[PDB]
DNA sequence: CACAGTGATGCAAATCAAGTGTGAAGCCAGACAAAAACC
DNA sequence: GGTTTTTGTCTGGCTTCACACTTGATTTGCATCACTGTGTAAGACAGGCCAGAT
DNA sequence: TATCTGGCCTGTCTTA
């Protein structure tokens, strides 16, 4: 795993904490910017392009039927397999959260330029309050598609919340969703073994389970060393969800999550505790039955990674990850780098 | 003070005058006159020696309605005085060794507001 | 032994030198005065010092023959701190020199003081709401509230780089109405009303918002924030009874533009360009705010509970700022208009007939729309629809203009007339930058010749009152040579100075009706003298607050009776007292500047507390 | 080893307020006499 | 020394005033905290570069 | 031909 800087281009200011990055057939882009989008890219989404370790932003134009998404910051996203990307949830740039589902997908590649797809569907039935810092997920069982999310926070609901913590926040109800993007029809399963709220954790999907890894739960302000197996079953009838604790649990919250190789993946960056950053990397391997986490050789960190009380990132996809760091101000306001693997 | 001849002079004049004359109150502006008389050569050499004796003193002397506490005192003062530093010791040390400063402590909570106000 | 003087004697000694005179005032006071020695000789000595004009020590003896004892209430006390800006720690050195020469406690020490704030401060006085507001507690005792509001800050959340304080904007708005109770009392009596009269009154309020630079950032722990403030102030503005079918004003502000009324409400160290942080903050004050237009507030005033309803205008915000917190575009963009969906290139060719078609509820709607493109169009389509209105807004302003930044954005185009016609650009079209450059010092130059105005960076408001006149015309034509256009600007500056009154008074109707009347015919000739013999600057273009000055100036008048009043100046003007206080009024620390700031801000607008500075004015 | 603030806090020191009768200080009266500065 | 002005003393009783202790509650005095601003543009010097002088 | 000084430029260093 090598750590290299990346320089930055005039529109550097875009990238905030809370950002994401899609990859679409080995082209990055880029979706949240700081802001609303502004007349030089209406749509809020880039081209993210880093060539000899310098990245260019450039703005990508939308379809004709497609919705002007608002730029959002923590949102739940997902890729779907006739590729796309899944956005639920997320903050505005007015601090409202969406409780709206997008779909981003390719319209269009002439001459090495994309027009993107961006639909919103609609979703009836348990839909998950709006929330940012949780995860979804899609799993395969038995020939049938399913959409799974867990986790996250919200603000208080309308009967309890006042305008003197207006902006008070709390975890959501620990329930999994089942969400089927063909009907537009969303169930929801109370389960024993998720006891807490979670948000901010690591999901990672394989076959018909999803493994919940890390996060923090605000009640107890606990970063749990836990570890979650979550089955689905699609029979004929009503799917079923069986959850699993297994011990050997990882304690990371915001951690960031690259595939490395199929069926293995590593885990960066996070926090381990408010002022302490979880510098070492983990090695998760999947077996169809079994999952295995591994302590890795970390990186060669620099000084100003290891001080720095905070750093945000998204995977670039080709397992490589995009860092950020607090800066310098007078200069550039972040400090990014690439580690590659 | 010091003491001149003439004024040795006038106060034995005075303790003359009331042991001749004990059930009787002298007047002042008229006694200055007589005993400014009576000094106006050997009489008055007693006094003269007796005032040098008085230079050697000299010489010597250089070398808002009130506390509960308040209302419950002002009411047991008549017993003790029946029994000031000393009355408030006695008051003070029955009101220490005393629900039985409640009552005075509502009439106070009852004047505090028209203080206020 | 030479005689000393009378004074030095002691009083056996200056006995023996008056003993003459005592006896010979025994028998005058006998004879002529029933034998009173002592008012015999008070007068004599009062009349003899009033001989000298030594008025002071006969007028001193005299109130310590009556005996009075001289001292200020604390109240009084604070209103001299607060007015004459005196800081607690200055205001004590005063307090204890006198009362250390003196011997009297004539000013309060400052416990007290202390004390007497608290009357004036929010979460005071008792208050409710029927129906209860929506989403707000009603607890009474708010004073100062943290003003992020239960901002998350754990570090996987997003980085809060700001500190702010603020009051809760009933818990405020009450304790503004006690303040104005006795304003309020003597207004209702000045119209023949009853005092205890207690119908449903109306409180008309201002809303000002703006963003501050170079707020140095202190050294010590606490958030990295940036080197910006904002500030949100209101001033109350009038107050009607409804007293049969008649509105009765009750109360107007003589002064709505004084630093003196503006009354702050939040203060954060943040940039007003950092949306994410601006809403944060100001989305709980906007949710407060959004809750009482749907209730009336009983509050006890005098003895007896009088009902309140408010009606909010959000009119001191610059243009920058508007559009900001308005979904619309910034201001460089084609919809140059904030009040109409007329386009740059459309305000040129037509000038003067457009009417206001924007507003809060209209901007949301086209939001949505835009968001969602409901008729799957391109987006020059989508935009071209919603005219621009393509973020959401989360602040609802009047449609309305701003007469300080409108009176400086104005002079400052004039100002580049000035320039173009100093080098003939109605002739020569083409010309290089240092050929401006000079143009430009030529100007300079002659200002400070003719007018003693000082080269500035950026636009003043003085300046523009100052460089607007026809003074200044005249200066300006002995640097053009055609006198064909000395006519032109003449015209052009006459026209101008015709309708600024318009814009600028409180009471146009009352204070220029002339000036009101011919608005639409003037505006026609000068967006006419601009379209003829001025095209090279105004063919296909215009500014944005020439449009506004010369299409909605008239239906902003018969909408609510005056620009001038509602403009933000007053509250620019409270960025001064900010400064001040920040440095001499406030604990010198990261976590307690903005508070202390906020509350001794708060006092300074205090009318109870200013009235006693009238006092000499009985 | 710069230095005079910047306001709120909170703890220590002062003040208050009542009961009544002690002594101490200053004062008055006429007359004369110490001291202490000046020819 | 003679002379002139400051300070007394002698006495009985007149007034005014501070003091005398205690208790609980107010009201003042005072030190404490971590941070403020006033210190603020241009000249000296070296080293590379290349066209016109030696 | 084969050097060669002087301006010219940039860039750091010292105090404000
Ligand atoms: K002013
Ligand atoms: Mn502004
Ligand atoms: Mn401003
Ligand atoms: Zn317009």
């Amino acid at each position: 795993v090598s750590l290299q800087m990346v320089t930055v281009g005039h529109n550097i200011a875009l990238i905030q904490p809370g950002f994401s990055l899609m990859n679409f057939d080995g082209q990055v882009f880029f979706f949240g910017q700081k802001g609303w989008p502004k007349r030089s890219c209406p749509t809020g989404v880039f081209h993210f392009d880093i060539k000899q370790n310098h990245l260019k932003l450039k703005p990508a134009i939308f379809s004709k039927d497609s919705c002007y998404l608002p730029p959002l910051r923590y949102p739940a996203t997902c890729s779907y397999k006739k590729h796309q990307y899944i956005i639920h949830g997320g903050k505005t740039p007015n601090n409202e959260l969406s409780d709206k589902i997008y779909i981003m997908s390719v319209a269009c590649k002439n001459n090495k330029k994309v027009t993107f797809r961006c639909t919103e569907k609609d979703l009836v039935g348990d839909v998950p309050e709006p929330r940012y810092g949780h995860s979804i997920d899609v799993v395969y069982s038995r020939g049938k598609s399913m959409g799974v999310l867990f986790g996250g926070r919200s603000y208080m609901p309308s009967t309890q919340r006042t305008t003197e913590k207006w902006n008070s926040v709390a975890d959501c109800l620990p329930h999994v969703f089942l969400i089927d993007f063909e009907f537009g029809c969303a169930t929801s399963y109370i389960l024993p073994e998720l006891q807490d709220g979670l948000s901010f954790h690591v999901s990672i999907a394989r076959n018909d389970t999803v493994y919940i890894l890390g996060g923090h739960s605000l009640a107890s302000n606990i970063r749990p060393a836990n570890l979650y197996r979550i089955r689905v079953d699609l029979p004929l009838g009503t799917p079923a969800v069986n959850c699993t604790v297994l011990p050997g649990g990882i304690s990371v919250s915001s951690a960031i999550l690259t595939q490395t190789n199929n069926d293995e993946f590593v885990i960066v960056g996070g926090y381990q505790l408010e002022n302490q950053k979880r510098m070492v990397c983990s090695l998760v391997s999947l077996g169809d039955n079994t999952i295995e986490i591994s302590e890795m050789e970390t990186p060669d960190w620099t000084s100003d990674i290891k001080h720095s009380k905070i750093w945000f990132g998204s995977n670039m996809g080709n397992g490589t990850i995009f860092l950020g760091i607090p800066g310098d101000n007078k200069s550039e306001a972040f400090y990014f780098y690439t580690l590659r693997c | 003070g010091k003491m001149s001849s003439y004024a040795f002079f006038v106060q034995t004049c005075r303790e003359e005058h009331k042991k001749k004359h004990p059930d009787a109150s002298v007047n002042f502006s008229e006694f200055s006159k007589k005993c400014s008389e009576r000094w106006k050569a050997k009489e008055k050499g007693k006094f003269e020696d007796m005032a040098k004796a008085d230079k050697a003193r000299y010489e010597r002397e250089m070398k808002r309605p009130p506390s509960a506490f308040f209302l419950f005192c002002s009411e047991y003062r008549p017993k003790i005085k029946g029994e000031i530093g000393d009355v408030a010791k006695k008051l003070g040390e029955m009101w220490n060794n005393t629900d039985d400063k409640q009552p005075y402590e509502k009439k106070a909570a009852k004047l505090k507001e028209k203080y206020e106000k | 032994r030479p005689r000393q003087h009378l004074l030095s004697l002691t009083r056996r000694a200056q006995k023996h030198r008056l003993r003459e005179l005592k006896i010979q005032v025994k028998e005058f006071a006998d004879k002529e005065e029933g034998g009173d020695v002592k008012a015999v000789c008070l007068t004599l000595f009062l009349l003899a010092l009033r001989a000298r004009n030594e008025h002071r020590q006969a007028d001193e003896l005299e109130a310590i023959m009556q005996g009075r004892g001289s001292g200020l209430q604390p109240a009084v006390c604070l209103a001299i701190r607060v007015n004459t800006f005196l800081s607690c720690s200055q205001y004590h050195k005063m307090y204890r020199t006198v009362k250390a020469i003196t011997g009297r406690q004539i000013f309060q020490p400052l416990h007290a003081l202390r004390n007497a704030e608290k009357v004036l401060l929010p979460g005071y006085h008792p208050f409710e709401w029927q129906p209860p507001l929506k989403n707000v507690s009603s607890r009474t005792d708010v004073g100062i509230i943290d003003g992020l509001s239960g901002l998350a800050s754990s570090v996987d959340e997003y980085p809060v780089d700001t500190i702010a304080k603020r009051f809760r904007y009933d818990s405020a708005l009450v304790s503004a109405l006690m303040d104005m109770e006795e304003d309020i009392l003597e207004g209702m009596r000045s119209q023949d009303l009853d005092d205890y009269l207690n119908g449903p009154f109306t409180v008309v309020v201002k809303e000002s918002c703006d963003g501050m630079g170079d707020v140095s950032e202190k050294h010590g722990s606490g958030p990295a924030v940036p080197e910006k403030a904002v500030r949100f102030s209101f001033t109350v503005m009038r107050i009607t009874i409804e007293h049969g079918s008649q509105n009765v004003k009750v109360f107007e502000e003589p002064k709505p533009n004084s630093e003196l009324c503006c009354k702050p409400l939040c203060l954060m160290l943040a940039d007003e360009s950092d949306h994410e942080t601006l809403t944060a903050i100001l989305s709980p004050l906007i949710a407060e705010r959004e809750a009482m237009k749907s209730s009336e507030l009983t509050l006890e005033m005098g003895g007896i509970p009088r009902t309140f309803k408010f009606i909010f205008r959000g009119t001191g915000y610059d243009e920058k700022l508007v559009r900001e917190v308005e979904g619309l575009e910034a201001s460089g963009s084609v919809y140059i208009c904030t009040l109409c969906d007329t386009t740059r290139l459309e305000a040129s060719q037509n000038l003067v007939f457009h009417s206001i078609t924007r507003s809060h509820a209209e901007n949301l709607q086209r939001y949505e729309v835009w968001r969602s493109n409901p008729y799957h169009e391109s987006v020059e389509e989508l935009r071209d629809r919603v005219k621009g209105v393509s973020a959401k807004p989360f602040i609802e302003t009047v449609p309305s203009i701003d007469a300080l930044h409108c009176d400086i954005g104005n002079a400052a185009e004039f100002y580049k007339i000035f320039q173009l016609e100093i080098g003939e650009v109605y002739k020569h079209p083409n010309a290089s930058k240092e050929e401006r450059k000079r143009w430009q010092a030529t100007l300079d130059k002659h200002l400070r010749k003719r007018m003693n105005l000082k080269p500035i960076m950026r636009m003043n408001g003085n300046f523009a009152r100052k460089l607007m006149t026809q003074e200044t015309v005249d200066a300006v034509c002995e640097l053009i040579p055609s006198e064909e256009r000395h006519e032109a600007l003449r015209e052009l500056m006459d026209l101008y100075l015709k309708m600024k009154p318009v814009w600028r008074s409180s009471c146009p109707a009352k204070e220029c009706p002339e000036s009101l009347c011919q608005y639409s015919f003037n505006s026609q000739r000068f967006a006419e003298l601009l379209s003829t013999k001025f095209k090279y600057r105004y063919e296909g273009k215009i500014t944005n607050y020439f449009h506004k000055t010369l299409a909605h100036v008239p239906e902003i008048i018969e909408r609510d009776g005056s620009i001038g009043a509602w403009a933000s100046e007053g509250n620019e003007s409270g960025n001064k007292l900010f400064r001040r206080f920040r440095k001499m009024n406030a604990r010198q620390s990261k976590c307690y500047e903005m508070e202390d700031v906020l509350k001794h801000h708060w006092l300074y607008t205090s009318k109870y507390l200013q009235k006693f500075m009238n006092a000499h004015n009985a």
